[PDB]
RNA sequence: GACUACCUCUAUAUGAAAGAGGACUAAAACCAUAUUUCCAAACUCCACUUUG
C-alpha cells in the first residue's frame, strides 16, 4: 500500500501527518467506532443495512472509483453474496468527513482528495476505461498487493459476482507454494542490501548495489504472476 | 443549455454582439441576427439536458436511455422490457419526481385547478410497462402512454429556450429600458442633485427583514444541523419569505432590487453553486449587519453606473458603442497603463540623481526647479557613470538634467489624458525647455554623442557579451563567422513582430521534452535533433545555451516572424502532425490553417484572440490551455528547421579547445535610426532590464491592432530603441576606485553584509594582498533606489550577514558530486519506480537533495546574491501597487468630467465628490506616495504591508478592485517561491498581518510521495517577512 | 467568501432568477531568469455538489 491521505477533519477531530501505516490505521479504527444515526425515511432500511455488513468483520469493501459523473459508489460484499452499495457522499455526510485545510495551494476538492482515503479503506477498486463512448473493460485490482486484472465482457451486475471469485484466487496463491518461495528470495536480497548499506552509507551509488535492486524488482514482478494464476 | 456561446453549431463558432439598441447572437465574422436559428439548432442539447434533469445521480444506465428515446426518435434504440421492470423506478427518478409534480402549460392563461397538470412519473412508467408484453419495448406503444411526460418536456424546453432568447436580446449596453436599469438611472440622478436616493431603514420595513434573519438564524441554529445541507435550506427559507411578500415585489422595483441584493449576499457567504469548502458564519446573517452590507453593495452598482458612461463621454461613442469598440478600448488601455508605469519608474530614477528627498511630482516643470536647487554634486557624477557609460563634467550638469526630464514629461503628459491619441507626434520630441526659458534641441545637445558612441559599438557589445558567457573559449573563430554571415538574417535589434512569441527558455526546455521521450507509445514525433542537453551545472553546456540564446533572439526571431513562407511551413507541419492519427481526441482540431499571402502577425493575432475568448470556458471545466502548447510546437519546430537548413548544427557539440585563436570575429550590422529617437532612448536608459523587456511585449500587442501603414512604422522604430538599451543593460564599472573614494569607504560599506574579518579573503579581495573586488549586486542596488531600504533590513539582526560558518560550509563537501549523484539516482527511479517504496533508498535520496539545497543557500549568501533577490522582490511590489493607483486615477477623470458636462466651475465639481464619499485629500495623499515610489527614500513612516492596506482604502470605491489587492500580494510572493497566510480581517481591525510565511515545496519523485525540498530556504523567508513588516 | 472576484440581462417568483452573458471588467496568463520537480498524448455536446 501507499499510505498518503491529506489532513482530514472528521466529526470535530483533526487527523494530520497521515503518511504512515500507523496513522492511517488509527484513522480507520476511529471510523468504525464512530457512532451515527441515519435520518432518511426512504432509505432507513437501506443505509442502516449498509453500515452493518461493513461493521461486521467478514466483509469486503469495493470502491468503484468514478461510477457516474460526480459520484463514487462504495460496495460491501458479504461472505455469501449480498452486495449492497451507497454513494460515497452519503458515507461522508453520515461520518462528517471534511478536509482540514481546504484552501492550501497543494490541495484539490473532496471529490479528488477522498480517493486516497477510499483506497486505504477498500480492498478492490474498479475503474471503467470507456473506450470511445461505450465501455472497454473494468480493470480490477487489489489494494494490499497490486495485482490488477481486466474484466472484458462483465456488466456492472455481472462484475460484483466476480469480485468474490477474484479475491479467492489471490488469497489461495499467497497462502502456499511459489509465493512462499519467491517472497523468501526477496527478503534475503533485502537483508544483504540492508547490511551492505550499514558497512558504508555510500553503497547505493555503487553499480553492484544498483544491479541487486534490478534482481529484486524482477522477483517482485514474477511474484505478481503467481497471484494472477 | 450551459453554453449558448463559444460553441460550434454549423462548424462555426458563436459570439454575442452587444449594441446600445440590443443584443445579438452572431457567428464569427458575420453581422446578421442569427439568434433565431442558432438558438434553434441548439435544441438537441436541451433534450440531453432534460434527461439529466429527470434522472438521479447514481445514474442507472438503462433508465437513462428509456427517457432519451421517448423525447428524441433517433436516440431511442431497444432495451429488454423485463430489465426496466426488475429495477425500482422511484429510486432512480429525480427529486422533483418521486412524488406528484404539478405544472401549468405555457399557453394556458392564469392559474386554475383545471389548468394545472398532475404527473406521477413512477406510477405512470409502471403502468405503461405493465401494458408492454414483448422481449423489447415497442416504441409506438410505450411512447403513447408516455404522452403526459413528453408534453412536460416539450413545455420545459420551449419555455427555457424562450427565457434565454429574451435574456440575450435585452442585454444591451448602458440600458435604461429594463427594470433595475431605470432604477439605477433614477438613483444616479438623485445624487447629481445632491439628495438621498434610498432609505435602508424604511425599505427594510416593507421587506420585513426582522421576520427574515431570525428565521435564517432559526434554521442555522436548528438542532441536528448538517454542514453538507445548511446552505440548501437557508436557500429554501429565503425563498419562502419572498412568497409571502410577493404582492409588493412586483410593484415597487426598489423592494425588488433590495431582494436581489439579499439573494446575492446569501450565496457569497453561504454558497450553493461554489464547492462549499467552509462553514459560513452566523456573524454574516444578522439584523444590522445584513443591512449594512446591502447599503454597501447597492451603492457599488451606482458608482459602476457613473464611470461606465463617464467612459462613454470621454470617448465620443455614447450612442454608437458597439461590442467591438469596447473590445478596442480594452486593448489601448492595456498599453497605456503599461506605458505609464514605466514613466513612473524612470521618474523615480531621475528623482534619485537630482534630489532623493522630494516626495512630489518632479516631472512638473516648476517643482523641478525647486528640486534642482539642492543637488549633492559628488553623487550625480557617480550616478551618471552607472546609467550612462560616459563621464560628465561639472559644467555640463546644468543642462543634462533638463535634457532628461524633457524626455519624460512631453510623453508622460500626453499618455495620462484619457482622450484620442496620435501616436505619430508622440515620439518626436525635438526640443526641451530650460528655465532659470531657452529651448534647446536634442540634435545639437550633449546627448547626441551618446548615440554614435552607442549605435556604432553594437558589433563589440556582441563580442564582449560572448566573452562573458565563455562562448569564444568553447568555439573556434571560424565557427562564429558563419552564424553572422548568413544571407538575409543580419543581427537585428528587433526581437519579434508577432504577439505572444515565446521566450527562449520556454522553447529550449520544452523542446528538450519532445525530443527526449520514452518511445513506448504511439509517438507524437516532431522530428527534432538539437534540443540535446539540460546540464546547467556544466560549463560546456552553459556556452551552447548562451550561443543558442542569441542566435534565436538576435537573428532567428526577426526573419521567422516576418516571412510568410517560413512561419506557414512551420504551422503546416504542426497541424498535419496532429490531425493525422487514429481517433477523434485531437487537440488542435478547431483552429484553422494559415492562409497564403497572410502575414505571421495576422495569424497570431487570431491565435491571441482565440486564446482570450476561450479563457472563461477553459476554466469552468478543468481543461488545459491547448493554445499554449500550440504556440510552443510551432516555435520549437521553427528553430530546429532554421539551425539545420543552415549548417549551424555544430552548436550542439562545444568541444573546449586549447589552442588560443587570436582571430577577429567580424559581424555585419546596419540600422537606419535617425536622431529623432534620441529622447525615447533617454527614458529607456533609466529603466531596468525587466521593465524594458515587458514594455516591448506590450508594444507589440498594440502594434498588431493598428490599421494605418505608417504609425506602425512609428512603433517598430521605438521598439528597436528598446533593444538597443537591452544590449547595454548591466555593464557596470571595472575600475575599483570609481565607485568608492577610499579603501576604508569600501570596507565600511561592504561590512554591512559580512561585517567581519572576512573581507581580507579570496572571495572579497581580488586575488592577493588587500586590493578590493566589487560585487555586481551591491552597485545594482546603488543604481536604483532600495539602497537605504536594504541597509535598514540587514541592520536588524546579525545573523543576516555573512558569518564565519558560511564560508566554512562551502568547503564541507565537493557539491558538484552531490548534483552528479542526485542526477544518477533520479534517472534510476524512472526505470524502477518501486524504489520510491524502499524506505532506506528514499532516506538516502532525501539526504543528498538536502546537501544541495544547503550548499546553494550558502553559495548565494557568500556572494551576496540574495541582496539582488530582495531588490527584485521590492520593485515588483511597489510597481504593482502603482498599477492600482493609476486605475483610480483614471476613474477620477471618468466621474469628474461627467459632472462637469452637466475657480468658477471647480467649486461645484468637488462639492459633489464629498457627497458620494469619493476621492478625498486623505486618499489623494495615499495615492501619491504609492505611485511616486516614496517607500524607497529612506524614512519609512509605514511598512510595505501598510501600503497594501492603503491601496484598499483608495480602491474601496468598488469591490472588484478592493478584493483583488490582497490576491495580488499573495501571487507576487508565490512567484518568488514563498507562501503567506494572513490572520483574519475581522480580528485584526481590517489590516494585513502575517499569520504564516513558508518556502514553497517541490515534491520530488512521484505524486504520492513525501520526499520534498524547499524552493528557497528557511533563512530567506525570515529575511523576507522582516522586509514586509518594517517601519 | 479580502485571499476564497465583480458586472449586465433574465419573472409561470418556482424544481426555483439554483438561468444565461463578459477580450465588453477586473485579476491572471504571455514577456531576455540563478540551479534539482521525469516526460509525450488526451475533439465535441450534457449533468451540478443535499442521509431530502
Amino acid at each position: 500500500m501507499i499510505y498518503y491521505i491529506k489532513d482530514l477533519k472528521v466529526k470535530g477531530k483533526i487527523f494530520e501527518n497521515l503518511m504512515n501505516k500507523e496513522a492511517v490505521e488509527g484513522l480507520i479504527t476511529f471510523l468504525k467506532k464512530a457512532e451515527f444515526e441515519i435520518y432518511s425515511r426512504e432509505n432507513y432500511s437501506k443505509y442502516n443495512k449498509w453500515f452493518e455488513m461493513w461493521k461486521s468483520p467478514t466483509s469486503s469493501l469495493v470502491f468503484w472509483k468514478n461510477y457516474s459523473f460526480r459520484c463514487h459508489l462504495l460496495f460491501v460484499i458479504e461472505k455469501d453474496g449480498e452486495c449492497l452499495g451507497i454513494p460515497a457522499s452519503v458515507f461522508e455526510s453520515v461520518l462528517q468527513i471534511y478536509l482540514a485545510d481546504p484552501f492550501a495551494p497543494d490541495t484539490k476538492e473532496l471529490f479528488v482528495e477522498v480517493c486516497n482515503l477510499y483506497e486505504c479503506l477498500a480492498d478492490v477498486t474498479v475503474v471503467e476505461h470507456f473506450e470511445a463512448e461505450e465501455s472497454a473493460w473494468h480493470k480490477l485490482t487489489h489494494n494490499e498487493t497490486e495485482v490488477s486484472k481486466r474484466v472484458y465482457s462483465k456488466d456492472d451486475d455481472e462484475l460484483l459476482k466476480y469480485i468474490p471469485e477474484f479475491l479467492d484466487t489471490i488469497a489461495t496463491n499467497k497462502k502456499s507454494q511459489k509465493y512462499n518461495q519467491i517472497q523468501g528470495k526477496i527478503q534475503e536480497i533485502n537483508k544483504e542490501i540492508a547490511t551492505l548499506y550499514e558497512s558504508s552509507e555510500d553503497y547505493i551509488f555503487t553499480e553492484y548495489v544498483s544491479n541487486l535492486y534490478r534482481e529484486s524488482a524482477k522477483l517482485e514482478q514474477h511474484s505478481k504472476q503467481i497471484l494472477k494464476e | 443549455t450551459m453554453r449558448i456561446t463559444k460553441v460550434e453549431v454549423d462548424r462555426k463558432k458563436v459570439l454575442i454582439s452587444r449594441d446600445k439598441n440590443g443584443g445579438k447572437l452572431v457567428y464569427e465574422n458575420e453581422m446578421q441576427d442569427n439568434t433565431e436559428q442558432i438558438m434553434h439548432h441548439k435544441k438537441s442539447s436541451f433534450y440531453k439536458s432534460v434527461v439529466n434533469k429527470t434522472i438521479c445521480r447514481p445514474e442507472q444506465k438503462q433508465m437513462k436511455k428509456l427517457v432519451h428515446g421517448l423525447l428524441q426518435e433517433n436516440s431511442q434504440e431497444k432495451i429488454k422490457v423485463s430489465d426496466v421492470t426488475k429495477l425500482n423506478i422511484s429510486n432512480f427518478l429525480n427529486h422533483r419526481f418521486k412524488k406528484s409534480l404539478y405544472y401549468f402549460p405555457e399557453n394556458s392563461p392564469d392559474k386554475s385547478e383545471e389548468y394545472r397538470i398532475e404527473i406521477n412519473l413512477s406510477q405512470l412508467l409502471e403502468d405503461s410497462l405493465k401494458k408492454q408484453q414483448g422481449t423489447f419495448i415497442c416504441w409506438e406503444s410505450f411512447s403513447k402512454d408516455m404522452e403526459l411526460y413528453i408534453n412536460w418536456a416539450e413545455n420545459y424546453i420551449s419555455s427555457k429556450t424562450k427565457l434565454i432568447k429574451k435574456s440575450i436580446r435585452n442585454n444591451r449596453i448602458q440600458s435604461t429600458e429594463s427594470r433595475s436599469g431605470q432604477l439605477m438611472d433614477r438613483y444616479m440622478k438623485d445624487i447629481l442633485n445632491k439628495n438621498k436616493p434610498f432609505d435602508i431603514q424604511s425599505v427594510s420595513e416593507k421587506y420585513q427583514l426582522e421576520k427574515l434573519t431570525s428565521a435564517l438564524k432559526a434554521t442555522f441554529k436548528e438542532a441536528k444541523k448538517n454542514d453538507k445541507e445548511i446552505n440548501y435550506k437557508l436557500k429554501s427559507t429565503l425563498q419562502n419569505h419572498e412568497r409571502q411578500i410577493i404582492e409588493e415585489l412586483k410593484e415597487n422595483s426598489e423592494l425588488n432590487q433590495f431582494n436581489i441584493e439579499i439573494r446575492k449576499h446569501l450565496e457569497t457567504y453561504f454558497p450553493i453553486k461554489k464547492t462549499n469548502r467552509k462553514v459560513g458564519d452566523i456573524r454574516n446573517l444578522e439584523i444590522g449587519e445584513i443591512q449594512k452590507i446591502v447599503n454597501h453593495r447597492l451603492k457599488n452598482k451606482i458608482v459602476q453606473r457613473i464611470l461606465q458612461e463617464g467612459k462613454l463621454a470621454s470617448y465620443e461613442i455614447e450612442s454608437t458603442v458597439n461590442s467591438n469598440s469596447l473590445q478596442k478600448i480594452k486593448i489601448e488601455e492595456a498599453f497605456a497603463l503599461k506605458f505609464i508605469n514605466a514613466c513612473l519608474f524612470a521618474s523615480n530614477n531621475l528623482r534619485n540623481m537630482v534630489y532623493p528627498v522630494c516626495k512630489k511630482d518632479i516631472l512638473m516643470i516648476g517643482e523641478f526647479k525647486n528640486s534642482f536647487k539642492e543637488i549633492k554634486h559628488k553623487k550625480f557624477i557617480r550616478q551618471w557613470s552607472q546609467f550612462f557609460s560616459q563621464e560628465i563634467t561639472v559644467d555640463d550638469i546644468e543642462l543634462a538634467s533638463w535634457g532628461l526630464r524633457g524626455a519624460i514629461a512631453p510623453i508622460r503628459n500626453e499618455i495620462i489624458h484619457l482622450k484620442k491619441h496620435s501616436w505619430k507626434k508622440f515620439f518626436n520630441n525635438p526640443t526641451f525647455k530650460v528655465k532659470k526659458t531657452s529651448e534647446f534641441l536634442y540634435k545639437e545637445t550633449l546627448f547626441k554623442d551618446y548615440f554614435y558612441s552607442e549605435l556604432d559599438s553594437v558589433p563589440e557589445l556582441i563580442i564582449n557579451k560572448m566573452e562573458s558567457s565563455k562562448i569564444l573559449d568553447y568555439y573556434s573563430s571560424d565557427q562564429l563567422n558563419q552564424v553572422f554571415t548568413i544571407p538575409n538574417f543580419e543581427l537585428s535589434l528587433l526581437t519579434s513582430a508577432v504577439p505572444f512569441a515565446p521566450s527562449f527558455k520556454r522553447v529550449y526546455l520544452k523542446g528538450f521534452d519532445y525530443q527526449n521521450q520514452d518511445e513506448a507509445q504511439p509517438d507524437y514525433n516532431l522530428k527534432l535533433n538539437i534540443y540535446n542537453e539540460k546540464a546547467f551545472n556544466s560549463e560546456a553546456f552553459q556556452a551552447q545555451y548562451s550561443l543558442f540564446k542569441m542566435v534565436y533572439y538576435q537573428v532567428f526571431l526577426p526573419q521567422f516572424t516576418t516571412n510568410n513562407d517560413l512561419f506557414k511551413s512551420s504551422v503546416d507541419f504542426i497541424l498535419t502532425l496532429n490531425k493525422e492519427r487514429k481517433g477523434y481526441a485531437k487537440a488542435f482540431q478547431d483552429i484553422r490553417k494559415m492562409n497564403k499571402d497572410e502575414k505571421p502577425s495576422e495569424y497570431m493575432s487570431y491565435i491571441q484572440s482565440q486564446l482570450m475568448l476561450y479563457q472563461k470556458k477553459q476554466e469552468e471545466k478543468e481543461k488545459i490551455n491547448h493554445f499554449e502548447k500550440f504556440i510552443n510546437q510551432v516555435f520549437i519546430k521553427g528553430f530546429n528547421s532554421f539551425i539545420e537548413k543552415n549548417r549551424l548544427t555544430y552548436i550542439c557539440h562545444p568541444t573546449k579547445n586549447t589552442v588560443p585563436e587570436n582571430d577577429n570575429i567580424e559581424i555585419p550590422f546596419h540600422t537606419d535610426m535617425d536622431d529623432s529617437n534620441i529622447a525615447f532612448w533617454l527614458m529607456c536608459k533609466l529603466l531596468d532590464a525587466k521593465q524594458l523587456s515587458e514594455l516591448r511585449n506590450e508594444m507589440i500587442k498594440f502594434s498588431c491592432s493598428l490599421q494605418s501603414t505608417e504609425e506602425i512604422s512609428t512603433f517598430t522604430k521605438a521598439r528597436e530603441v528598446i533593444g538597443l538599451a537591452l544590449l547595454n543593460g548591466e555593464k557596470g564599472c571595472n575600475d575599483w576606485k570609481e565607485l568608492f573614494d577610499d579603501k576604508e569607504a569600501w570596507k565600511k560599506n561592504m561590512s554591512l553584509y559580512v561585517s567581519e574579518e572576512l573581507l581580507q579573503s579570496l572571495p572579497y579581495t581580488q586575488e592577493d594582498g588587500q586590493t578590493p573586488v566589487i560585487n555586481r549586486s551591491i552597485d545594482l542596488v546603488k543604481k536604483y533606489g532600495t539602497e537605504t531600504i536594504l541597509e535598514k533590513l540587514f541592520s536588524s539582526s546579525d545573523d543576516y550577514k555573512v558569518s564565519a560558518k558560511d564560508i566554512a560550509k562551502l568547503h564541507e563537501y565537493d557539491v558538484t558530486e552531490k548534483i552528479a549523484q542526485q542526477e544518477s539516482l533520479h534517472k534510476q527511479w524512472i526505470e524502477k519506480p518501486g524504489l520510491a517504496r524502499d524506505s532506506a533508498w528514499t532516506k538516502k535520496y532525501q539526504n543528498v537533495i538536502n546537501d544541495i539545497s544547503n550548499y546553494q543557500w550558502a553559495k548565494t549568501k557568500v556572494e551576496l546574491t540574495q541582496v539582488r533577490h530582495l531588490h527584485q522582490l521590492t520593485i515588483d511590489l511597489l510597481s504593482r501597487l502603482a498599477g492600482y493607483m493609476s486605475i483610480a486615477d483614471r476613474d477620477f477623470q471618468f466621474s469628474s468630467n461627467y459632472i462637469l458636462e452637466r475657480k468658477v466651475d471647480l467649486k461645484q465639481l468637488r462639492l459633489t465628490l464629498e457627497y458620494l464619499e469619493l476621492f478625498d485629500n486623505r486618499l489623494k495623499e495615499k495615492r501619491n506616495n504609492i505611485s511616486h515610489f516614496n517607500y524607497l527614500n529612506g524614512q519609512l513612516g509605514n511598512s510595505i504591508l501598510e501600503l497594501f492596506d492603503d491601496a484598499r482604502d483608495v480602491l474601496s470605491y468598488d469591490r472588484k478592485l478592493k478584493n483583488a489587492v490582497s490576491k495580488s500580494l499573495k501571487e507576487i510572493l508565490s512567484s518568488h517561491g514563498m507562501e503567506v497566510t494572513f490572520k483574519p480581517l475581522y480580528q485584526t481591525n481590517h489590516h494585513l498581518k502575517i499569520d504564516k510565511l513558508q518556502p514553497k515545496k517541490i515534491h520530488h519523485l512521484g505524486e504520492k510521495s513525501t520526499v520534498s525540498s524547499n524552493q528557497v530556504s528557511n533563512e530567506y523567508c525570515q529575511l523576507v517577512r522582516t522586509l514586509l513588516t518594517m517601519k
